[PDB]
RNA sequence: UAGCGGCGAGCGAACGGGGAGCAGCCCAGAGCCUGAAUCAGUGUGUGUGUUAGUGGAAGCGUCUGGAAAGGCGCGCGAUACAGGGUGACAGCCCCGUACACAAAAAUGCACAUGCUGUGAGCUCGAUGAGUAGGGCGGGACACGUGGUAUCCUGUCUGAAUAUGGGGGGACCAUCCUCCAAGGCUAAAUACUCCUGACUGACCGAUAGUGAACCAGUACCGUGAGGGAAAGGCGAAAAGAACCCCGGCGAGGGGAGUGAAAAAGAACCUGAAACCGUGUACGUACAAGCAGUGGGAGCACGCUUAGGCGUGUGACUGCGUACCUUUUGUAUAAUGGGUCAGCGACUUAUAUUCUGUAGCAAGGUUAACCGAAUAGGGGAGCCGAAGGGAAACCGAGUCUUAACU
């Protein structure tokens, strides 16, 4: 219906942006956990091989010499070397189905109602590459270091947001809930881009 | 109104809860409670791929001759759809969406199956009583 | 990726090693004690507290048998007199009356002596 | 990837209208069938229950 | 999968489909024309990289502290808040940083050029003989001679030559397809002594390289060869003038440095074993896994007694450690002297159940593309039909001559 009172803007809008599921944690929690393991083309786990500097086969004479019972020396018990069931680079990256990917995302609007679901503009008048007076625009809603991300969808000069960690752009189709939920009030914005099945920002 | 008693409380994301049950047998290792052992604990097959007792023999008894229908597969054309995503020119060869023969093939022969026509110059070479008597609200044809 | 056992390693040994008594030699100084001795303590303890309920009873009757008989009727006959009553049955334990309220006790032996049919 | 045991395929591959792939039958055939007449009709195949579970693993995607 | 295989173990295709990439040309020869496209080596130029670089923003105050980057107040930069460094953690102190410039010369690749060689183009021709087959022996084709096609052959033979010759898995006919015995050709794959930048749910001095340190050193061996131990004062050396005991010792005690020397060079924190001095109690006529249950006394502590807390424990009931291995389990069966750190059901893909979520007679994509977690891609996999060994039939179908 209404997206609560909108500051500076007449109001917001009434788009579908998915049936409007409730949440069902189970699902998103998986895609989320699954998201923290995507760009994993590879991963160290360097230190390995049960065949360390094994510059030799058993030279300790088995029967006799008193207490003994040695053998090789990549021996998992020998303080010398040998790390057991070694280790490995692996993949990590689990893959979430396609449908499960789009399932339950922007549940933000309804729940985070009195917080996030704002739609305005991508700030068109912003200088060539200027972040300094971002504050002027960072105050049209009074959402600053509170975090928030924009979803204008135009790799224009608005990628200006550079800071320890406050405003992030990524204004484009490419965007996962992980980010949408990492910020206080993801300024959807974009306008019209937020259609039905393609509410992709 | 924002209260200056110092902490926001809007509603953005932070996160989005979760997807189902089961996210770790508890492996990645063994260490911790229960002191696992694996190599299933006994002392027989330790490293995998030790399908001791090949599935073959003792299961591998008696093996009838056989061959292969060189028919590609002669897909039936289909679930009694002919005519309607069937190009509505009713005949049949290949460029279809809802029900398609997929093209690589010799012949068809349609069974009758799902819901039929309302219009249908049925060809497809093909047959069946399922066909002659259900598709028959329209266009017989068979040709060769 | 760090067991770094050191981390609870210490706490565990220290825990059982905490046997104030010290007991004797290795029984405190060496970890060897714990499941060997600190464990025995738990075992010897497990049975003694519950087995004790009787060890005192054996004493309770040991004195009643030693007090009540001196003034007629043995412990064997005593509880039998006492046995007959509508409300008169107050058990032993307090039975030590022979130490503080002798008059009561000897006035209680009649409650049985004269009681025995 | 899980490798189906290609043997059992040739053996009892099937899947009636509800799994329980109907193995097959026949005994002494193609060795000693110079014995018995009635008690030897190929009829058709059949599956099992106490044993089905073991014969289950092959297939996955309907193949043939 | 087909097939091969003591048809053992095991070996293991292709047709065909989806893509990355994508171009074809020379001699077997003469004539006409005639230095023409095409390459190669070279001098040159331009683009764009490699080898030095240049500019590059914006902070004061007060508090604590040895020291401010930290607290608190306000203030400014941001196409720069990557990172590092600075006396505790800095966007605004320094190096950088986004961005924007830059090369005498020297070279990589591109295009362009000149020189040299090459030789275009048209016509009419020519068309790869010890070769193809084949007998013997072998090797290669997924194919272990098998009925074994085809490829290369050691060895011995040996043809037609384009109305001719090869192939289509023994072989023959027919049909189809292609020209072998001559050659060239752009567009990926492997590895790390080393180079610079960068990253890490990688270690943090028994770890991690053998080596964080004058380590392949000291050592050990005839030798080849083997192969260590070993980090930390503090912010600052301000590393302790001077005085005193002493052998012009060692060692220490003051004084001074310092926030600290309960940081003094053995130097951060400093545990455990192990070794002492002091104090409370027990203890020299009493037998044993040394405790546990009961328990008086004594030393302190209790309280406006109230019958208690801490230590120690005379006397007394009980009563043979742990481990291992064993029938033996107190067992005299196994394992463990003790402590600290490390030490064992993981991982990948496949298959099947259960729970849960999506969608539904439909569900789902793979590689790959990519305005990369989107969207696109439905090749394909599974299910809605089954029966029969199969052809085949099909809610039926096999069985049988049978309709039961
Ligand atoms: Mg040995
Ligand atoms: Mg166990
Ligand atoms: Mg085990
Ligand atoms: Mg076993
Ligand atoms: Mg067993
Ligand atoms: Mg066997
Ligand atoms: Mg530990
Ligand atoms: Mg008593
Ligand atoms: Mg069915
Ligand atoms: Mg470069
Ligand atoms: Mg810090
Ligand atoms: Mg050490
Ligand atoms: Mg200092
Ligand atoms: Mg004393
Ligand atoms: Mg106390
Ligand atoms: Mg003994
Ligand atoms: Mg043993
Ligand atoms: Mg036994
Ligand atoms: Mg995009
Ligand atoms: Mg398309």
């Amino acid at each position: 219906m209404e997206l609560v009172l909108k500051d500076a803007q007449s109001a917001l809008t009434v788009s579908e942006t998915t049936f409007g599921r409730d949440f069902n944690e189970a699902l998103v929690h998986q895609v989320v956990v699954a998201y923290a393991a995507g760009a994993r083309q590879g991963t160290r786990a360097q230190k390995t091989r049960a065949e360390v500097t094994g510059s030799g086969k058993k030279p300790w004479r088995q029967k006799g010499t008193g207490r003994a019972r040695s053998g090789s020396i990549k021996s998992p018990i020998w303080r010398s070397g040998g790390v057991t069931f070694a280790a490995r680079p692996q993949d990590h990256s689990q893959k979430v189905n396609k449908k499960m990917y789009r399932g339950a995302l922007k549940s933000i609007l309804s729940e985070l109602v009195r917080q996030d679901r704002l739609i305005v503009v991508e700030k068109f008048s912003v200088e060539a590459p200027k972040t300094k007076l971002l504050a002027q625009k960072l105050k049209d809603m009074a959402l600053e270091d509170v975090l928030i991300i924009t979803g204008e969808l135009d790799e224009n000069l608005f990628l200006a947001a550079r800071n320890l960690h406050k405003v992030d752009v990524r204004d484009a189709t490419g965007i996962d809930p992980v980010s949408l939920i990492a910020f206080d009030k993801v300024v959807m914005t974009a306008d019209a881009v937020k259609q039905v099945e393609e509410m992709l920002a | 109104m924002r209260l200056n008693t110092l902490s926001p409380a809007e509603g953005s994301k932070k996160a989005g809860k979760r997807l189902g049950r089961g996210i770790g047998s508890g492996l990645g290792k063994t260490g911790g409670r229960g002191h696992k052992g694996q190599k299933s604990r006994s002392g027989g097959g330790v490293r995998r791929g030790f399908e001791g007792g090949q599935m073959p023999l003792y299961r591998r008894l008696p093996k009838f001759g056989f061959t292969s229908r060189k028919a590609a597969i002669t897909a039936e054309i289909r679930l009694s759809d002919l005519a309607k995503v069937e190009g509505g020119v009713v005949d049949l060869n290949t460029l279809k969406a809802a029900n398609i023969i997929g093209i690589q093939i010799e012949f068809a022969k349609v069974i009758l199956a799902g819901e039929v026509t309302t219009p249908v110059t049925v060809r497809g070479l093909r047959v069946t009583k399922g066909a002659r008597a259900a598709i028959e609200a329209a266009g017989g044809k068979i040709e060769e | 990726a760090r067991v770094k056992r050191g981390v609870i390693a210490r706490a565990r040994h220290k825990k059982i090693l905490k046997q104030a008594k010290g007991y004797y030699g290795a029984r405190s100084r060496v970890y060897r004690v714990a499941f060997q001795a600190v464990i025995k303590a738990g075992q010897y303890a497990y049975r003694d507290r519950r087995q004790r309920k009787r060890q005192f009873r054996q004493l309770w009757i040991a004195r009643i048998n030693a007090a009540a008989r001196q003034n007629g009727i043995s412990y064997s006959k005593f509880i039998n007199g006492l046995k007959k009553a509508s409300v008169e049955i107050d058990r032993k334990i307090l039975a030590d009356i022979a130490v503080f309220d002798k008059v009561a006790f000897t006035a209680l032996v009649e409650k049985a002596k004269a009681a025995l049919a | 990837p899980k490798i189906k045991t290609v043997r059992g395929a040739a053996k009892r591959f099937k899947k009636t209208g509800k799994g329980g792939f109907k193995h097959k039958h026949a005994n002494l055939r193609h060795i000693l069938t110079k014995k018995a007449t009635k008690r030897k009709r190929h009829l058709r195949p059949k599956a099992m229950v106490s044993k089905g579970d073991l014969g289950l693993v092959i297939a996955c995607l309907p193949y043939a």
